[PDB]
C-alpha cells in the first residue's frame, strides 16, 4: 500500500507499454525506457512550482514492480492532468564512456506531447536565465477538440503546387492587421490570400518546440528558423497566442484549429521534421531529455566516446538504433493521426541511410556511420500501414559529405528535393555555355534520375530558391552575399550562389536593369510552372521580397524575416503574373502529367521550327505540346543577350495566338479577357502571327496557344 | 451519438452532412455554405432521382439546409446524392463522385488493429491490407453459417492509409465476426484476434474471430523465477501426448490438456527439473500437425477440457501460475517462418487471403510446399514482435525457442542477409529484455538447413547440434577423443564469446530415434543416426546384448549429464519409451505412466536425480559462467600417461580437474573421470593426491543397481582401477583431514 499526494493518491505498478502517458481507469500510467539508469523516481510540478525550480512531490521506483525488462512503468490513481511531471535517474558518470547520469537533473520524458518553459516569445525566465526548467504535461481523460467532420484531401501529388511558409514570420509585420500577429491564430485569417494565389499545400518550417534563446546568453541573436528541436511530440508554444495556459492545451488546440481551417478551405500541410540531431548539442551542451536517460542509445558515438558530427550542429540521432526507429515512427504517426498532417519533409535526410554501430564484429560475435542501401528506418517508414500513403520528401544529402540526389532509397514511393533542377535552372536562365540539354531535361521532370528506378515526373519536386539562400529578387540583384550581420565575418553560407545582379549591383541601378531584373524574375516563375514535375517556391517570392543580399539570414527575428504586406500592394503586377500562371498550369492538362511525357506529344524546336539547338554555345530552348483542352501550347526560352524573331510551327487550319510575353509591361505580360484592349493588343500582332513568326526581346520568354482559323 | 462529414466539391465549396442516431430512426442534414459561382438555390437529388428535395436557407441566405429522415429496421446502408443549381448543372465531389454517407455505422480508428470497445461500448474494427480494393465486415449470430450482417466499407470514409476501419454502436445479438477482401466472398480470420472459433473444414479452411473478449485473470503473487542460465535443467515435453494415456490417473476430458501437465508438477520437482520447454501451441491443422500454424494469438482449443478458446487461455495461465508456484520457468517452441496455408483459394484462411504479397515470399522456395512467410517485412515483423510481447506480458512466459532459427535471415527474394532486421529487433526489444531466447537449427519442412554462424549479440542461446552427433560417434567407436574432449568442455569453439552456459546440449530429441532405439536399432537406413544395436537387431534374448545396451544407456546418461552446459531432456527418455525404429516425430506415442515401478525406471529416474543433484552440489564445476582454466584440467591415458589424440583406435580419455580456492569465504575436492568406448578392459591410474587423501568412487556404470551410484570403497592415489567395457567412472578426492 503506497500513497503519492498527501494520501490521496494510489500508486500502482503500472504498465510498460504504450510510452509516456496515458489516461486510463481514471488515472495515468506512465512508462519510460532506460537500459543504463540504475535507480529512477517520478517528479510532480505545480505550475507555481515549476516557475520557481521546486518539485512538488517524489515518486520513488521500485526496481522489482516497476520495471518490466528496459522500461520503468508506475501507474497513479486521481486527478493529475492540472499537473507536470519529469524523472530523476542514478547511474554511472562517465562521459568517457558515454554515460552522463546525474541525480540532481530532472529530464523530459521524450514522449511527452507538450513541454512548459516560458510564456512569450523573447522574453527570458526571472533573473534572465535563458534555460529554466522543463516539465511535461499530463493528459486528460477525454478529448476537447472538434473536427467537424474533416477527412483527408488525398490530393494526387502532380496536381501540387507548394508554398514555403514561416509561421511566425507570416504575419508578424504590423501591415497584417491581424488580433494575434505570429501565431497559428494569426495565420487563419490570411488563408484566402493563398487561395487565391493557386497554391493548395503549405510547407510548414519546423514547428516542433525549440528554444529560440539558446544562444542569446553568448551573442545576442535569436534562432529563428528553428532547426534545433527539443521535444519531437510537441508543437512550439511560444508560435501560440495562449502560451503555457491550460498547460498547453491551448496551443494544442490552436495548431489542430490552424490544421482545420487550412483543410476547409482545400489547402494540404506539410510538416518539416529535423530528426538529425538534437538541442543538447555536443559534450558540453545542456542536458533535457535524451542524454539524462539513454546518452549510447539515443546518440552516435565514438570508441572513446565523442559525438560524431554530421549534422553540423554538434550532435547526431541514432536514427537506425531499433529502439530510435520505434520512437521516430511512432511519432509520425501521433502526427498524422492525431494532428491530421498530410505529409513530412526530412531535413538531413542522409543522415537516416547511415548504419549503427550496434552491427560492428564486437558488439555481434561496415563501422558506425556507413551509408547502407537498405536502411531499416527508411524501410519501416515506407511500408508502414499508415505512413506508406501519405507525401515524403528528402533533401538528399548532410553535412558530412554525403550527397544522395537522384540515389535515395526510395522504395519507389520517396520524393527528392530536386537540387540538380535548382543549379541547371539557375546557370541557364542568367546565361550561360552549356547548359540547354540540362534545361530540356529538366523541363521533362529529370527522366535520367528518375524513370530508371522506377519512379514517376511528380516524385521530382522542383524549385529555385528556399529559405536558406538568396530569394528570388536577391538572385537577381547580387552576384555575391552580404552576410556581415551576421557576426561570422562573412565565413557562413553558402559561396557558390550562380547569380547574376542584370548589370550593377544593389538595389540602386538604371531603369533597363530594373526591367531586366523583373523580365528575369517572370522568367524563372514561368520555367517552374511550366515544368514536369511539383513546383515549390518560398514565402514572398511572388511579390519580390529582398534580404538585402544576405543569404543566411537563420539568427534575425526582424522584418528581412517578414512577410511585408505594406510591399505586397506596390507590387501587384508580378503578384498577379504569378497566380495568372499557376492557374495556366491548373488548366493545361499537358503540365502536371503523371508519366514522362513521350515523343509524339512533346516535340522540340530552335529558332526554326523542328531544328533544335543543343550546341555548346545556345541559349536557347523551345517546345511545343499537345493538349486535350488547349489543342496545341507552345513555349520558348531566350536566355541570350541578343534578341530574336522566331519562326512558328506550321499547322494549316489553325494559327498561334499569343498569351504570355514577359518583356511587354504589365498588364499586357499577361492576357486575360478582363483586359479591355485584349482584341486591339493581339492585333497590333498580327502581321507577325499571320506568317508564324514573333518578336523576342532578350532574356524573355513567350507562350502562345493554337486555335482554328477558318 | 452523431456522425459529422465534410466534403470538398468540385467547384471549390464545401457539404456538411450529419448523421444523427434519434431517440430507432435516422436523420441526415445537409448544410451548403457559401455563395461564389452559383445563386439560384440547390435541389439535393438522390444520385439521379426524378424528384428533389430544394434547400432552405437558414441563418439568411448564409447557408442553404436540408433534412431527410429514414425509417428503422433498415440495416446499415449508404446514402448517395447530387446537387443541382437552376441551370442544370451538377455539383459532384472533388474527387467527382456522389456524396455517399454511410448510415448505421460510423467511421471508426485505425489503432489498435484488430477488435476494440471503448468506454461507450462502441466497437471499433481495423484491418491493414494494401493490395485489397474492397473491404466487407461480416457478423454471425449464434448457430453460424452465413452472415446475420453484412457491411461494405467505403473506401474513402472508412480507411486511413492502408488500414481499413469501421465503428459499431453495439454488437448486440452476434458472436464472431469475419473479413471479406477483395470480391472474394470467402470469409478470412482477423490476424490480430485474440479469441477465435472453431476450425471447420466447409464443403474448405473457415475460422471466425470471436467478439467475446477474455476476462480479467488474477495472477495474484505470482513472480517470474528469473532463474540463471547456467543453473537451467530443460524438460521438453509434448501437452498432448504427455498424460493422454489411461495410465496417468486423470480424470478423463482432462488427459492430454494443460490440467494434466499441471497435475504431474511433483515428476518435475523428483527428476530434478527446473525448466519445460513445450511443444507448438499455436492453433494448428490436424493434416500438417503443430509445427505449421494458422494463428499467432491464442493456445490450441484443443488442449483444453473443454475444447474452446477461452478455456484454453484460462488452462494455460492456470498451468503457468501453478509453474512459478513451484519455482519452474516455462518456455515455448515457436514457429514464425511457416503457416499451414497453401498456394490456392481453397486452403485459404487468414493472411494469404488478406494481403499475399505482404505477408509471404513470392514462389516460396524451391522444392517446398509450404507458405514460406516473409519475416523481415516490416508489417511481419510488428506481427511477431506483437506476438511474442502479447505471450509475455499476458501468459507469463519465461523464453521461447525459435524453430528454423536459420529461415529468419532470409530476405524477400530468399537471398541471404547480412544484417538482419527481425532478429536485431528481438535481440533489442526493451519489453523483451529479461526473457530467454534459444535459437534451434531443426526444421520440420522437406529441406535441411545450411550451417553458418548465427548473430547472437551474446544473448541467443543454441541448441549444439554437434554434441549429440560427437557423443554418438564416441559410444560407436568411431570418433576421436578430441571431439569428447571438446564436447565435455563446453563446445568452446562455438560459445567461445559467450560460456558453456548458451550450448544447450542433448543426446536425443522428439524427432529421429529415442534412448532406447539408439542402442536397438542400426541397419542401412539409419546411417544419419550413428547407432549400434548392441549385436542384434530389434527386441533380443540374448543375455550380453541386454548388458551391453543397459550400460550404453547409462553411459548416455552419464555423459550428458557431467558436460559443461546446459542439459536437454526429451520426454519418455526417462522411462524407456520406443517408437520401434521410427525416425518421424508423428510416429510418436502417449507417455506409458504405469512402468514408474519397476527395476528400469527406477535406475533411470535414480540416477537422473542423482547426476541433477551433483551438478547442484559442485556448481564451481557445473553451473560456471565461464570455461575451466587450463591449468586446472589434465588429459590421462590408460595408465596416467599421454592420451592418443590422434589414434582412431584408443577410445578411451581421463580427465582430471582441480578445484579452484576462493579467496572471498573451505575445501573441495578434485574430479576424475574416465570413459571407456572399447569392447575390451583398460586399465587406469589414479593421480597422485595430498597428504593423507583418499578417492572415493561415485559412479561406475558396469556395477549392479542400487550401487552403482552413491552419494562405498576408498582408493589411495597412485592406486590402479579396472576400468571394464563400456563403463564410465567418477571419482572425488576427500582430505581425512
Amino acid at each position: 500500500e503506497r500513497y503519492a499526494l498527501g494520501g490521496a493518491c494510489r500508486v500502482l505498478a503500472g504498465m510498460p507499454a504504450p510510452l509516456g502517458a496515458t489516461a486510463l481507469d481514471g488515472g495515468v500510467n506512465f512508462a519510460v525506457y532506460s537500459a543504463g539508469a540504475s535507480a529512477a523516481s517520478l517528479c510532480l510540478f505545480t505550475p507555481d512550482d515549476l516557475e520557481a525550480d521546486e518539485v512538488t512531490e517524489e515518486v520513488p521506483l521500485d526496481p522489482l514492480f516497476n520495471r518490466t525488462g528496459n522500461v520503468w512503468h508506475v501507474f497513479i490513481e486521481g486527478e493529475l492532468h492540472n499537473m507536470l511531471y519529469g524523472y530523476r535517474f542514478d547511474g554511472m558518470f562517465a562521459p568517457h564512456c558515454g554515460q552522463y547520469f546525474d541525480v540532481s537533473n530532472v529530464v523530459v520524458d521524450p514522449y511527452a506531447k507538450a513541454v512548459i518553459s516560458r510564456g512569450e516569445y523573447g522574453v527570458p525566465g526571472p533573473g534572465g536565465d535563458c534555460w529554466p526548467q522543463m516539465a511535461g504535461m499530463i493528459p486528460l481523460p477525454y478529448s476537447t477538440f472538434d473536427w467537424q467532420g474533416d477527412l483527408p484531401l488525398r490530393y494526387p501529388q502532380k496536381d501540387l503546387v507548394i508554398y514555403e511558409m514561416h509561421l511566425r514570420g507570416f504575419t508578424k509585420h504590423s501591415s497584417s492587421n491581424v488580433e494575434h500577429p505570429g501565431t497559428y491564430i494569426g495565420a487563419i485569417s490570411k488563408l484566402d490570400y493563398l487561395k487565391e494565389l493557386g497554391v493548395n499545400c503549405v510547407e510548414l518550417m519546423p514547428c516542433h518546440e525549440f528554444n529560440e534563446l539558446e544562444y542569446f546568453s553568448c551573442s545576442s541573436k535569436m534562432n529563428f528558423w528553428g532547426y534545433s528541436t527539443i521535444n519531437f511530440f510537441s508543437p512550439m508554444i511560444r508560435y501560440s497566442s495562449g502560451g503555457i495556459r491550460n498547460c498547453g492545451r491551448d496551443a494544442i488546440n490552436e495548431f489542430k484549429t490552424f490544421v482545420r481551417e487550412a483543410h476547409k478551405r482545400g489547402i494540404e500541410v506539410i510538416m518539416d521534421v529535423v530528426f538529425n540531431h538534437t538541442a543538447e548539442g555536443n559534450e558540453k551542451g545542456p542536458i533535457l531529455s535524451f542524454r539524462g536517460i539513454d546518452n549510447s542509445t539515443y546518440y552516435m558515438l565514438a570508441p572513446k566516446g565523442e559525438f560524431y558530427n554530421y549534422s553540423g550542429c554538434g550532435n547526431t540521432f541514432n536514427c537506425n538504433h531499433p529502439v530510435v526507429r520505434e520512437f521516430i515512427v511512432d511519432c509520425l504517426r501521433y502526427w498524422v493521426t492525431e494532428m491530421h498532417v498530410d505529409g513530412f519533409r526530412f531535413d538531413l535526410a542522409s543522415i537516416m541511410t547511415r548504419g549503427c554501430s550496434l552491427w560492428d564484429p564486437v558488439n555481434v560475435y561496415t563501422t558506425t556511420g556507413t551509408p547502407l542501401a537498405t536502411p531499416p528506418l527508411i524501410d519501416m517508414i515506407s511500408n508502414d500501414p499508415i505512413l506508406g500513403d501519405v507525401k515524403l520528401i528528402a533533401e538528399a544529402w548532410d553535412a558530412g559529405g554525403l550527397y544522395q540526389v537522384g540515389q535515395f532509397p526510395h522504395w519507389k514511393i520517396w520524393s527528392e528535393w530536386n537540387g540538380k533542377y535548382r543549379d541547371i535552372v539557375r546557370q541557364f536562365i542568367k546565361g550561360t555555355d552549356g547548359f540547354a540539354g540540362g534545361f530540356a531535361e529538366c523541363l521533362c521532370g529529370s527522366p535520367h534520375l528518375y524513370q530508371a528506378g522506377g519512379r514517376k515526373p511528380w516524385h521530382s519536386i522542383n524549385f529555385v530558391c528556399a529559405h536558406d539562400g538568396f530569394t528570388l529578387a536577391d538572385l537577381v540583384t547580387y552576384n555575391k552575399k552580404y552576410n556581415s550581420s551576421n557576426g561570422e565575418d562573412n565565413r557562413d553560407g553558402e559561396n557558390h550562389n550562380l547569380s547574376w545582379n542584370c548589370g550593377e549591383e544593389g538595389e540602386f541601378a538604371g531603369l533597363s536593369v530594373k526591367r531586366l531584373r523583373k523580365r528575369q524574375m517572370r522568367n524563372f516563375f514561368v520555367s517552374l510552372m511550366v515544368s514536369q514535375g511539383v513546383p515549390m517556391f518560398y514565402m514572398g517570392d511572388e511579390y519580390g521580397h529582398t534580404k538585402g543580399g544576405n543569404n543566411n539570414t537563420y539568427c534575425h527575428d526582424h522584418y528581412v524575416n517578414y512577410f511585408r504586406w505594406d510591399k505586397k500592394e506596390e507590387s501587384s503586377d508580378l503578384q498577379r503574373f504569378c497566380s495568372l500562371m499557376t492557374k495556366f498550369r491548373k488548366q493545361c492538362e499537358s503540365l502536371g502529367l503523371a508519366d514522362f511525357p513521350t515523343a509524339q506529344r512533346l516535340h522540340w524546336h530552335g529558332h526554326q521550327p523542328g531544328k533544335p539547338d543543343w550546341s555548346e554555345t545556345s541559349r536557347f530552348v523551345a517546345f511545343s505540346t499537345k493538349d486535350e483542352t488547349k489543342g496545341e501550347i507552345y513555349v520558348a526560352f531566350n536566355a541570350s543577350h541578343l534578341p530574336a524573331v522566331v519562326g512558328l510551327p506550321e499547322r494549316p487550319g489553325y494559327r498561334w495566338e499569343p498569351l504570355v510575353d514577359t518583356g511587354k509591361p504589365a498588364p499586357y505580360d499577361f492576357l486575360t479577357d478582363d483586359l479591355p484592349d485584349r482584341a486591339h493588343a493581339v492585333h497590333l500582332f498580327s502581321h507577325f502571327l499571320n506568317s508564324n513568326l514573333y518578336p523576342m526581346l532578350s532574356y524573355s520568354s513567350i507562350i502562345l496557344e493554337l486555335q482554328p482559323d477558318d | 451519438a452523431r456522425s459529422c462529414y465534410r466534403f470538398r466539391t468540385d467547384d471549390d465549396g464545401v457539404v456538411d452532412v450529419a448523421v444523427s442516431g434519434e431517440d430507432g430512426g435516422y436523420a441526415v442534414s445537409v448544410e451548403v455554405p457559401g455563395t461564389r459561382g452559383r445563386e439560384g438555390g440547390l435541389v439535393l437529388r438522390a444520385s439521379g432521382s426524378g424528384e428533389g428535395v430544394p434547400l432552405a436557407p437558414a441563418a439568411g441566405g448564409a447557408s442553404l439546409a436540408a433534412e431527410l429522415s429514414f425509417d428503422p429496421t433498415r440495416a446499415p446502408f449508404y446514402l448517395s446524392f447530387l446537387l443541382t443549381d437552376a441551370s442544370g448543372a451538377e455539383i459532384r465531389t472533388h474527387r467527382k463522385t456522389s456524396f455517399r454517407v454511410p448510415v448505421g455505422v460510423g467511421p471508426g480508428s485505425p489503432a489498435p488493429l484488430g477488435m476494440s470497445i471503448s468506454g461507450d461500448g462502441a466497437v471499433n474494427f481495423a484491418v491493414y491490407s494494401k493490395n485489397a480494393n474492397a473491404v466487407s465486415l461480416y457478423l454471425y449470430a449464434a448457430a453460424g453459417d452465413e452472415p446475420a450482417l453484412e457491411i461494405d466499407l467505403d473506401p474513402y470514409i472508412h480507411r486511413t492509409g492502408n488500414v481499413w476501419h469501421v465503428s459499431l454502436a453495439s454488437v448486440d445479438g452476434y458472436v464472431s465476426y469475419a473479413f471479406c477482401c477483395g470480391g472474394i466472398r470467402r470469409p478470412l480470420l482477423d490476424p490480430y484476434a485474440k479469441v477465435i472459433g472453431d476450425f471447420v473444414s466447409s464443403n474448405s479452411m473457415r475460422c471466425f474471430a470471436s467478439l467475446a473478449i477474455a476476462p480479467s485473470y488474477n495472477w495474484g503473487r505470482d513472480r517470474h523465477p528469473r532463474l540463471p542460465l547456467e543453473k537451467l535443467v530443460v524438460y521438453r515435453a509434448n501437452v498432448a501426448l504427455f498424460t493422454k494415456d489411461r495410465s496417468s490417473g486423470l480424470p478423463d476430458d482432462a488427459a492430454g490438456t494443460f490440467t494434466g501437465l499441471s497435475a504431474k508438477v511433483e515428476h518435475f520437482r523428483s527428476l530434478g527439473v527446473n525448466a519445460i520447454l513445450l511443444e507448438p501451441v499455436f492453433p494448428f491443422h490436424q493434416v500438417k500437425g503443430p509445427y505449421f500454424p494458422y494463428h499467432f494469438f491464442s493456445p490450441m482449443n484443443l488442449y483444453s477440457s473443454k475444447g474452446l478458446s477461452v478455456s484454453a487461455i484460462k488452462s494455460m495461465k492456470d498451468m503457468v501460475r501453478v509453474m512459478h508456484r513451484n519455482g519452474i520457468e516455462v518456455l515455448l517452441e515457436v514457429v514464425f517462418t511457416h503457416t499451414a496455408e497453401g498456394e490456392s483459394e481453397c486452403q485459404t484462411i487468414s493472411m494469404r487471403g488478406i494481403d499475399n504479397s505482404s505477408y509471404y515470399i513470392a514462389n516460396g522456395i524451391a522444392g517446398c510446399k509450404a507458405s514460406i512467410l516473409n519475416c523481415n517485412h516490416p508489417v511481419t515483423q510488428k506481427l511477431i514482435l506483437d506476438s511474442l510481447r502479447h505471450w509475455v506480458l499476458d501468459f507469463h512466459v519465461d523464453g521461447f525457442c525459435f524453430i528454423n532459427a536459420p529461415f529468419l535471415v532470409r530476405g524477400p527474394g530468399g537471398e541471404y542477409l547480412s544484417r538482419p532486421p527481425l532478429l536485431e529487433a528481438i535481440t533489442f526489444d526493451p519489453v523483451l529484455s529479461m526473457t530467454k531466447i534459444i535459437a534451434d537449427p531443426w526444421s520440420p519442412l522437406d529441406i535441411s538447413n545450411v550451417q553458418f554462424p548465427f548473430p547472437h549479440w551474446k544473448r541467443w542461446a543454441e541448441v549444439n547440434t554437434r554434441f549429440s552427433i560427437d557423443v554418438r560417434k564416441f559410444l560407436k567407436r568411431e570418433a576421436l577423443i578430441s571431439d569428447l574432449a571438446t564436447r565435455l568442455c563446453g563446445s568452446g569453439d562455438l560459445f567461445s564469446t559467450r560460456g558453456p552456459a548458451f550450448s544447450f546440449n542433448h543426446v536425443s530429441r522428439n524427432s529421429g530415434l529415442s534412448l532406447v532405439d539408439l542402442v536397438s536399432f542400426s541397419n542401412d537406413d539409419l546411417l544419419s543416426e550413428s547407432s549400434w544395436n548392441c549385436g542384434e537387431e530389434g527386441p533380443s534374448e540374448n543375455s550380453a546384448v541386454l548388458q551391453t545396451r543397459l550400460r550404453q544407456i547409462r553411459n548416455f546418461l552419464f555423459i550428458l549429464f557431467v558436460s559443461l552446459g546446459v542439459p536437454v531432456l526429451n520426454m519418455g527418455d526417462e522411462c524407456g519409451h520406443s517408437a520401434a525404429g521410427s525416425v518421424s516425430y508423428k510416429d510418436r506415442g502417449p507417455l506409458n505412466w504405469r512402468g514408474m515401478k519397476t527395476t528400469f525406471v527406477k535406475e533411470v529416474t535414480g540416477f537422473i536425480s542423482f547426476l541433477t543433484a551433483l551438478r547442484s552440489r559442485r556448481g564451481d564445476i557445473f553451473q560456471r559462467r565461464e570455461f575451466l582454466k587450463l591449468e586446472n584440467i589434465h588429459w590421462y591415458g590408460s595408465d596416467l600417461c599421454e592420451p592418443g589424440w590422434d589414434d582412431p583406435t584408443s577410445n578411451f580419455l581421463c580427465m582430471h580437474i582441480n578445484a579452484e580456492v576462493d579467496e572471498m569465504a573451505s575445501v573441495r575436492g578434485d574430479l576424475y573421470i574416465c570413459f571407456n568406448a572399447n569392447e575390451e578392459s583398460v586399465s587406469a591410474a589414479l593421480p597422485a593426491l595430498a597428504e593423507g587423501s583418499v578417492w572415493l568412487r561415485l559412479v561406475d556404470t558396469s556395477l549392479a543397481f542400487p550401487g552403482f551410484f552413491a552419494t562405498v570403497q576408498q582408493v589411495p592415489g597412485l592406486s590402479s582401477y579396472h576400468v571394464e567395457a563400456h563403463t564410465c567412472v567418477l571419482f572425488e578426492s576427500k582430505s581425512a583431514l
